[PDB]
């Protein structure tokens, strides 16, 4: 039994560690394919090799043995595990078992409890194969689905769904108990593109592939019709979800809900500064007075309503449109009172108008260096107090 | 009428609801998910990895 394909290499760059883990995983998966599939079938928690998932195959790689390494090596071993899954998928398909006619594909944003849903499915006598994996980029799944339909098997795809924020909370717990969480990049990519992938499957294969959904934000409600599955899964664009996730994991870290390790694996390879800079404030203003600052948003019909009040002493009366702030040019120094701050931005009143600084600058955290109401200078990262009494 | 896989999925949803209101049940599902390789499997893997070092 050989691998059903060559394993694709990712580019790890100057990281020699991950680059060598990658080649070790590929060598293991390519040369010991037979003994690996046999251990997976006879000895792992896989229903005799019928539950096929790349994340279960990861546990048979030496680099994944120790809990504290799993977040770091995951990307480096993934493709090897996924091709091992396809090989396994094909070996289950080749077994002559006319009784078993049903193939179930289960997918969802990480932390949506898709794996837990699979574990709570009980194998029936007609169940041939259970595959769990991403269908946001469905090309790989096309090859699997084709083979099912060549053999007259009935295919069902189950889309498990949850808001990114709550799924993110579940990924933290998994990182802490098991050692693997999930990057905000893959979470956003998946939740944004999953509908498109399911669309591409419906348009290639038709009614032949039954597509259903499980909404975990409505107490695991089963959703039967395709059009309704697409509705439930419309939870924002990739930029919107990524932007929201970046703000969450930064606030969660800044307030002490997550360790630095948990924050770094959630960060993944994202430049947070570049996400935070894309955030828009066009319908938002800040009203300052002697009691504090109030963040307000405008509705379509020009009405302002309150979002957040922060108590602060010593500020004068003011109204600042946040969407008209000037971006801070790099290398220049800006002086004056911080009037508002959040996870993504710091707004500063200078002599040349309101200025916006990214809340992170080259992986250093600007927002924690300054308080709302404080007179400061910001340049480059050099922050100085300008506070005095005369 | 409804296929078998679709019943299995509905039954799975009911068990997901049970997890929300039964701490002991959730904890045995989550213990199984994150268990990792059994000592029996891990013994077999060790032989496998060690025999095929470069």
């Amino acid at each position: 039994v050989k691998l059903s394909s060559d394993i694709n290499l990712r580019d790890f760059g100057n990281n020699e560690y991950l680059s060598s883990v990658q080649d070790e995983a590929i060598r293991f998966a390519t040369e010991q394919t037979d003994e690996i599939l046999s251990l997976y079938s006879q000895h792992a928690d896989t229903e005799g090799g019928r539950y096929v998932c790349a994340d279960t195959f990861k546990e048979l790689f030496p680099a994944f043995e120790n809990k504290e390494d799993r977040a770091t090596v995951n990307n480096a071993i993934h493709n090897s595990a996924a091709v091992l899954s396809s090989t396994q998928f094909d070996e289950v398909l080749k077994r002559d078992e006319p009784q078993k006619k049903e193939v179930i594909f289960v997918t969802g944003i990480p932390g949506s409890g898709a794996t837990s849903t699979v574990k709570n499915m009980m194998m029936q006598d007609t169940t041939k194969l259970l595959f769990e994996g991403q269908l946001a980029r469905p090309q790989s799944a096309f090859r699997k689905i084709e083979q099912c339909l060549e053999r007259n098997l009935e295919v069902t795809i189950v889309a498990v769904s949850m808001r990114a924020e709550r799924a993110s909370d579940n990924t933290y717990k998994r990182f802490n108990e098991y050692g693997r969480g999930a990057s905000i990049g893959i979470m956003a990519d998946i939740q944004a593109n999953l509908p498109d992938g399911l669309k591409q499957i419906r348009d290639k294969f038709g009614d032949a592939v039954k597509i259903v959904g499980i909404n975990q934000d409505r107490n695991s409600e089963f959703i039967d019709k395709f059009d309704d599955v697409i509705k439930m899964l419309s939870l924002g664009s990739q930029e919107q979800i990524l932007g929201r996730l970046a703000e969450k994991i930064q606030s969660d870290f800044d307030s002490g809900k997550i360790s630095r390790e948990c924050f770094n694996q959630a960060k993944g390879s994202m430049d947070l500064e570049s996400v935070f800079a894309k955030k828009e404030y066009s319908q938002q203003r800040v009203v300052t007075n002697s009691k504090g600052v109030t963040l307000e948003t405008k509705s379509a019909n020009e009405l302002w309503s309150k979002v957040e009040q922060i108590p602060v002493t010593g500020m004068k009366a003011g109204i600042y449109l946040l969407g008209q702030a000037k971006k801070a040019e790099t290398g220049q120094t800006y002086s004056g009172e911080i009037i508002y701050k959040d996870a993504a931005a710091v707004f500063q009143k200078t002599k040349n108008g309101l200025v916006r600084h990214n809340a992170t600058h080259n992986e250093e955290r600007l927002a924690k260096l300054v308080e709302i109401g404080q007179n400061v200078s910001i340049g480059s990262l050099i922050v100085k107090s300008l506070e005095y009494s005369a | 009428q409804e296929s078998n896989a679709i019943r299995m999925i509905k039954e799975a949803c009911e068990k997901n609801r049970r997890m929300m209101t039964d701490e002991a049940f959730r904890k045995e599902v989550e213990k199984r998910l994150y268990a990792g390789p059994s000592p029996e499997l891990l013994a077999k893997l060790r032989v496998l990895w060690a025999a095929n070092k470069e």
